[PDB]
């Protein structure tokens, strides 16, 4: 149980893509699990993502169970990203002691899988992404309940979304995400 | 199957394999590695492309279309011959600035993109000849551009292996601590004995914890007889090894056998 991932790496296991990043701050362990299951454990983290999912990313239908439990800053969301448009989505179903919601632009509300999410966009000037430095959008729907599993249709955050001039691209990848930002805690989620 | 991890072909050692395109169509792998890059470093001019003659036209665009699908490609330097090297610290800035600005995500005015607006997501250090030659400036020096990113792995410094522990062509770079991913041949010069593959890829894998552990296999005895392993044997093989915590998955030398023998199918 000492053995673990520390470092940035990305691929595939146990026929589920899997993708852990970290700034390199702080101390954080990542560990692949049977099936479509991932756990990480970090202590005073610079700012991270990690989880299981997807290598391509669509308007599936995601299902995810476990445990999170942040002390402080932690996010737990369907993450991905999509490209021409360069696009970072966020569909938020639990997070840590802060709601980024209030620090951008509130444009709507749906209501899908059991709950009604605030939906906001943020654009990001010069920031570093997945095909380097540059310039995109951030789409998020955060849930006013936190649940730690549950079904996300896709299908229903990215119709809003176009419904709301916030058009996605070619998706690039999907999972669910457990980011956490100078935060400490342990989250152990299975995907679906 | 024991494959727990990634599906790597190797592509460009034959012209008759298909297209880039066509790998990535099959739904067997995971992972494209371009092959190769064969001559760098003894010439200060001159960087030398050798894919055995592909219609290179196009590879650009494939290069883009597996991305499209959730691949990610991978292009190799180097491999068994070709007068490689990297003599001065000078030669592996200028091999960095190439790679980088003609199929990385580095874009100058007057340099030629053999592969379009397409950028390969990492390097192979298929460092199989020459010496010690610098190898580890050049990747740091890659390595440097991951700052830029975010949520990915922007830019991937993998290599390819001897079988033997260590690799004293690429001991050097692998001291870093900087290469995400290593694929332990069983099949080129430093051939494993069967009697020692499993103990030989251990060894590899508790070297390196932060590093990916990839086997590198042969898809038809006719590229190494005494290397080959049946996909029921390397399933076998596979269900010891894969329980080190890095395993990260079988590499397969090459698509040309692969398409004649099938081999990953049957595995």
């Amino acid at each position: 149980e000492k053995r673990a991932i520390t470092s940035n790496e990305q691929g595939t296991n146990n026929g589920y893509f899997y993708s852990f990043w970290t700034n390199g701050g702080g101390s954080v362990s990542y560990n692949n699990g049977a099936a479509g299951q991932y756990s990480v454990n970090w202590k005073d983290c610079g700012s991270f993502t990690s989880g299981k999912g997807w290598a391509t990313g669509s308007a599936r239908n995601i299902n995810f169970s476990g445990s999170f439990n942040p002390s402080g800053n932690a996010y737990l969301a369907v993450y991905g990203w999509t490209t021409s448009p360069l696009v970072e989505y966020y569909i938020m179903e639990n997070y840590g002691e802060y709601n980024p919601g209030s620090s951008m632009a509130h444009k709507g509300t749906v209501t899908s899988d059991g709950s009604v999410y605030d939906i906001y966009a943020h654009q990001q000037v010069n920031q570093p992404s997945i095909v380097g430095t540059a310039t995109f959008n951030q789409y998020w729907s955060i849930r006013r309940n936190k649940r730690s599993s549950g079904t996300v249709t896709t299908a229903n955050h990215f119709n809003a979304w176009s419904r709301l001039g916030m058009g996605l691209g070619s998706h690039n990848y999907q999972i669910v995400n457990t980011e956490g930002y100078q935060s400490s805690g342990s989250a152990s989620i299975t995907v679906s | 199957s024991q494959n727990t991890g990634d599906t790597v072909i190797i592509w460009g050692r034959n012209k008759d394999e298909g297209s880039l395109r066509e790998a990535c169509d099959a739904g067997r792998y995971t992972t494209v590695i371009i092959s190769f890059l064969s001559a760098f470093g003894y010439i200060p001019g001159t960087y030398k492309l050798d894919i055995s003659g592909h219609q290179v036209s196009a590879v650009g665009p494939d290069i883009k279309y597996c991305q499209s699908k959730g691949k990610l490609i991978l292009l190799a330097i180097g491999g068994q011959g070709g007068e490689y090297s990297l003599p001065s610290s000078q030669a592996a800035v200028d091999l960095h600035d190439h790679l980088w600005y003609s199929y990385l995500g580095g874009r100058r005015n007057g340099v030629y993109r053999p592969f379009g607006d397409a950028n390969v997501n990492g390097i192979d250090f298929f460092i199989d000849q020459g010496a010690r030659e610098h190898y580890n400036e050049l990747a740091k020096m890659l390595y440097d551009h991951n700052k830029d990113y975010r949520a990915t792995v922007g830019v991937m410094v993998t290599a390819t292996t001897r079988c033997g522990y260590p690799d004293h062509r690429l001991d050097e770079a692998l001291a870093t601590g900087l290469f995400h991913r290593i694929h332990v041949k069983m099949f080129s010069d430093g051939r494993c004995p069967a009697w020692s593959r499993r103990q030989s890829f251990e060894k590899w894998a508790k070297t390196y914890p932060q590093s990916r552990v990839l086997i590198g296999v042969v898809a038809s005895p006719d590229v190494d007889k005494d290397a080959y392993m049946p996909p029921e044997a390397l399933n076998n093989l596979l269900q010891f090894i894969n329980k080190q915590p890095n395993f990260g998955g079988v590499m397969v030398w090459d698509r040309f056998y692969d398409k004649k023998t099938g081999f990953t199918a049957h595995l």
